[PDB]
Formats: C-alpha cells, structure tokens, sequence
C-alpha cells in the first residue's frame, strides 16, 4: 500500500537525517575540539 | 478472463531504483502508477539526468529523420548497447551524408525539372539575338506567350517607333518566344503597354534569368546534361548507404528507443530523498518472473507483491483478455470494442461460439468454402514467407500474428461453414444441375439433402424458428450475463433491470407464440399474466421510468436474428439463381457452350461474391456486437488499458 511506501521510505529518510544530524554534532564537537587545544597552545 | 492486475510496491536507493528500473524495463510486465503526493516527493531527479534524456531522445528522433530520408522504415530489432556519445558519432555521420545527398538530390531534380522547359526557348532567343544580348543601346524582352495572337501584343509595338520595336516571335511554336525590343527605357515603357495588353517576360531562377541569354541557355544546356548523370548518381549513393547503414541505424534507435523509455519510465517514479518508491500493477500469470526479477536488485531492495482491488472500484487498475489458445484468435476483434471493468463479464468466448455457426448458415456455397480454402492457402504461404502484410493499395500494414490469427479464424469458420454448407447441400451455387449429389424428393438422383434451400413452405418455418431460438437464446444469455454481473458487483439496479426484461420477454414471446402463434392459450395465459407482473414488478422496484421503449428495444434485438436466415436464404437464392441461368445458357443452350458459358457463369458468380460475402459475413457480427454486447452493457467506462514497460526488441 501507499502508506507502505510512506512507511519504507521514512525508515530510510529518518536514519541517513539520523546520520546527517550525527555529522553535523560531530562536526561542532571537531570545532570545540580545535579551539580548546588551540587556545591552550597559545597560553 | 480479467486477471488479477496485482500491485507491486518498492523501496530502494535512487541509483538502486535506476537499476530496478532498468530491470522491470527488460521485464517489461507492468505497468506503471504515479502515486507522488502521498508523503513523498514527485522524482524530479535531475536536471542533468533531464538534459541527457533530452540528448538521447533528439539522438533517437534524429535516427528516425535518418530513416525518413534515407527510405528506411521503424524497424523493431534488437538494441546496440553503446555509449551515447558513441550512438551519436555513429548517428550523425551518415545522417550529415544521407541529408547532403538528399539536398543534393532535391536540388538537382529542381534544376532540371526547371531546365526541361527553358531549354530551347532561350536557346531559339539566344539564336536570334546573337549579337544583340548585352551591348548598351536596347533591352530584348522575351515573352514566352501563346499561340498566333501576336498581333495582340504588337499593338503597343506599333503604338512604340516606326522601323523597330521589333514584337514578334521566330521560333519555339509552342510557347512563344515574343521578343520585343525598342531601347531601354522606352521598352521598359513598351513592356509596362505590354502587360497592360497582358504580357510576362521570361524572368526565370538561378543563372537563367540572371545572366546573359548565350550564357543562359549555355549554362541551361550544362545543367540539362549534368542532371541526368548527377541524379542517377546520388540515387546510387543513397541506396548505398541505406543498404551499408539502415542495420546500425536501427539498432542504435532500438537502444536509444529503450534508454528513452527507461528515462520516460523513471520520469514517472517517486523519489524519497535518497530513497526511491515505485508502484505497478502485473498480472497474476507472470508473478513469478517478477519475483526472480526483484530477486536481482541489490540486496532485493524491500518490495512486495500486493493484491489488486476487488470488483467494486478498480479504476485505474487495468485489465486482461486471458483466453484459451482454442479462443484466443478472436482477441482482435473483440479489442476492436472496448474493455471491460474488471469483473464485467468477457464475452469474448461468444464470437467463436456463434459467429462461425452463424456465418456457415449464410454461406452455404461449398464453392465459395473452396475459395476461401484457397485465399487461406494464400495467407498461410504469405505468412510462412513471414513478411509484413503490405498492401499499398489499401495502404495496409498488417502484423504477422495477426495474419496467424486470421488463419487461424479463417480455418475455425470454415469448419463450421464446410459442416452447415453440407447441411444446406449446395456447392458452388449449383453443380447439382449436372450432378444431383444432393437428393431431392422431386429429383431424386443421389444422397438426400437436410434442406434443399429452394424449397420454402416448410424450410423457410423452420429457419425462421431456429434463427429466431438463437436469437432468444442469446437475448436470455446476454439478460443473464447482466444480472449476475449486477449481482457481483452489489449493483441491484442491474439485476433487477435484467430481471425485468427478462420478464418482460419471457411475457411477450408467450403472449405471440398464444395469440399469434398456435392455438391453447390456456396453460400460457397464466405465464403472459406473470411476464407483465414481473415487468411492473421490476419498474415498481426500479422507479426508474425505464419504459416501453427498452422492452421494444429488447425485442428488436431478439428480432434481429432472422436477419441472419433472410441473408443466408438471400445469397443462397443469388447463387442458385446465377448457377441455374448458367447451367441453363451452358447446357441447355446445346450443350456446347458449357466451357464458355460455366467460364462467364463463374467470373459473375466470383463478382457477386466479392460483392455480397463481405456484407453477409460483416452483418453477423454487427449483430452480434450490436445484441450481446448491449444487452451486456459493454458501453460504461471502456475499462482501463494494459501498457507495460515495452523492451521493444
């Protein structure tokens, strides 16, 4: 049914935007990271 | 029988579904459903994708214009599997040298089609003004005009000087070359008198009225002696190279015909955002190889095979014919009408259970059952030739299968017409003439006959009865077939309705075969009182004001089958009236023109056939159509069509 297809196509839209969001955190936490160990470098 | 149509749903990645594409196109059997607005988005893949398919589909209008031009026709054969810039390096090479040629061709065909007519008037204009062309004192205005009406014309000539304005014509008698020359601007004046009187000068196209008249007419003559040799030339060449490249044209428009296809399919997909949907519809019969189909996707990329809808409201849902191969030849002409809503009744069974019955009553000339073994000979050896069934003359283009399929009907009719042409016992129109095979009680000579076809004061009764029990019969079939489809699809209106004229017929057939027919109305007046009870029952609960004119209507169609015996008894009639005035100026004229009269007896008996066969073959199925499809519905909503994806090959 069509809901099926709803259905099968949100299961994989939501994990790759799961993984999309986890890029993205990731990314900020590599931004904390460098500016952390940077600011510490110079002091 | 309608198939299942069964729903097919599929969920992959985008490229994955390309792939899923690519393989439901080479297992082309399904078709295909939108479905976009549902939570999702509407698949507009890409627009490079969209240039590219735009790209390969002018590459494959391209390749049919090469075709055209190259007199090639669309071929259907297997596929080049090719790059598409490879398709086109192949494609545009011999399109550019086929359009050259052909240009080359047009243009040649011009120049001498304009040089047949000029030739020898410029020549003959050119001769007499062998020194008076282009020198600067006066203009030669030759006017190619008609016959000895030249002094029409010199009257504006003898309105202009003395001793010149020269307006005549010396030669070309057909057409006329009247030159006229006064001066410049004085016989520019003369000219504009002259087309007042009515005139028109040779200004003819390219270097002839252009140039000079010597070199006018030379050039004319070099072009009227380079035409003949050119064109032949370049006729050669484009046979040539259609010969060399209509092969690789058509493989390469076969593929390029199923990548277009494929991109027109995915066009009409659904995409989920790297994820893909995808909905069909397949027939039952072939759900296994669309399993071992979806088996070859990535990993079977997660789909499954739905059922279709129920009798109630399958609109988008197409259908199928699905009969026996005893049955199946008489598909085509039960495609020629409509289809059907997919739990409306197939009553494609019907024509060969009653046209060919039908049709052998009406011919009963073993002679003309002869012919028609003899044109189907014809058919069978023009479809072993497997060659298209071409005729320019009706400008006919017939598939191979569907030759196979007239045979095939040709033969099953003929059965039935061989059997009930031995039942009339009449061959040719009437060999029986000079050999009574057929045994009558006024002429006993040989086996008897079950009808003698001439004879009508017991014969004609009983035709008219069977015609008219066939015809009931069917009438009863065609209000029994709509009551149970009313019932099937939980519509009461046309059950009852059936129900009704059912009735109402049963009714009017007792109330005729009582008070018209014979005598005991007795135990039937009883049965005419329930035929009308049961007709205004059946409107009391219908309330639909459906009146006399449907009953009417109904017993016109049941009417209609004596049609059918008047027609058989008619060609019948024909024919033996055609062999008894041969058989009588053949062999009762002296016995000696039977090889002249039987030659001249036969070509009017082939005519009359030709003539009237055509009609009485077609008029048992017009009827047939026109009661049994009717008295069925067969007119609501044409039903849905099956188009799978195609893989033309």
């Amino acid at each position: 049914g069509g809901l099926g297809l709803i259905k099968s196509l949100a299961e994989k839209e939501k994990q790759l935007l799961e993984r999309l969001e986890a890029a993205k955190k990731e990314a900020e936490e590599r931004v904390k990271r460098a500016e952390a160990e940077a600011k510490a470098l110079l002091e | 029988m309608i198939a299942p149509m069964e729903k097919l749903v599929l969920a992959g990645p985008k490229g994955r579904a390309k792939e899923l594409l690519q393989s439901l196109q080479q297992a082309g059997v399904v078709h295909l459903e939108t479905l976009r607005p549902e939570a999702l988005s509407a698949y507009q893949l890409s627009p490079e994708e969209r240039a590219e398919l735009r790209r390969w589909e002018a590459v494959s209008a391209g390749a049919e214009h090469t075709l055209s031009l190259l007199g090639l026709e669309a071929e259907p054969a297997r596929p080049f599997p090719e790059g598409l810039e490879a398709a086109e390096k192949a494609l545009s090479p011999i399109q550019a040298h086929a359009e050259g040629l052909t240009r080359q061709k047009q243009e040649l065909e011009e120049e001498l089609a304009l040089a047949q007519a000029y030739l020898e008037p410029l020549e003959r204009l050119a001769a007499l003004a062998h020194g008076l062309d282009k020198s600067p004192f006066l203009r030669v205005i030759p006017f190619l005009l008609t016959e000895k009406e030249l002094p029409l014309v010199e009257e504006a000539l003898r309105k202009a000087l003395e001793d010149r304005y020269l307006l005549a014509h010396e030669a070309y008698a057909g057409g006329v070359a009247a030159l006229v020359v006064v001066h410049r601007k004085e016989v520019d004046q003369a000219k504009a008198a002259l087309s007042r009187a009515g005139v028109a000068e040779l200004r003819l196209p390219g270097a002839l009225g252009e140039l000079p008249l010597s070199e006018a007419a030379r050039r004319l003559k070099e072009r009227a002696e380079a035409a003949p040799r050119e064109l032949s030339e370049v006729r050669q060449h484009l046979a040539k190279l259609a010969r060399e490249s209509a092969s690789t044209l058509q493989s390469l428009w076969t593929r390029a015909q199923d990548e277009v296809a494929r991109l027109k399919a995915l066009e009409e997909l659904a995409s989920g955002r790297f994820g893909f949907a995808l909905l069909g519809y397949v027939p039952v019969k072939a759900k296994p190889k669309v399993e071992e189909a979806l088996a070859r996707h990535k990993e079977s990329v997660v789909y499954a095979f739905e059922p279709v809808d129920e009798h109630h409201e399958a609109d988008r849902i197409p259908v199928v014919l699905d009969n026996p191969p005893w049955a199946k030849p008489f598909e085509l002409l039960v495609s020629f009408l409509n289809t059907p809503k997919y739990g409306t009744f197939d009553p494609t069974p019907v024509v060969p259970v009653f046209f060919p019955f039908w049709f052998g009553m009406i011919v009963g000339d073993i002679g003309y059952a002869l012919l028609f073994y003899l044109v189907g000979r014809w058919l069978s050896g023009y479809v072993k030739r497997n060659e298209p069934l071409v005729i320019d003359l009706f400008a006919l283009k017939l598939k191979p299968q569907v030759i196979g399929k007239l045979v095939h009907i040709l033969n099953w009719m003929v059965f039935w017409t061989v059997v009930w042409g031995v039942i009339y016992g009449e061959f040719f129109g009437t060999f029986l003439e000079h050999l009574g095979v057929f045994g009558t009680p006024e002429h006993p000579g040989l086996i008897p006959i079950l009808i003698h076809r001439i004879d009508t004061a017991k014969t004609a009764n009983l035709l008219i009865l069977l015609s008219v029990a066939f015809g009931v019969v069917l009438v009863f079939f065609g209000l029994a077939l709509r009551a149970y489809l009313g019932l099937k699809h939980r519509h009461m209106a046309h059950f009852w309705e059936g129900v009704g004229y059912l009735g109402g017929l049963v009714g009017v057939l007792a109330l005729a075969a009582s008070y018209l027919g014979n005598l005991q109305a007795g135990w039937l007046q009883g049965l005419m009182y329930l035929g009308f009870g049961v007709f205004l029952l059946a409107v009391l609960m219908s309330r639909i004001w459906l009146m006399i004119p449907e009953i009417f209507t109904q017993a016109g169609h049941i009417l209609s089958h004596i049609r059918i015996y008047a027609v058989g008894a008619a060609g019948g009639i024909l024919a033996g009236l055609l062999t008894d005035v041969g058989f009588a100026l053949a062999e009762r004229l002296g016995l000696l023109g039977v090889l002249l009269g039987l030659l001249v007896a036969g070509v009017l008996h082939l005519l009359i056939l030709l003539l009237t066969t055509l009609g009485h073959m077609l008029q048992p199925i017009r009827l047939l159509w026109v009661e049994f499809f009717t008295k069925f519905g067969f007119y609501e909503e044409n039903g849905r069509p099956y188009r799978p994806f195609k893989s033309v090959r």
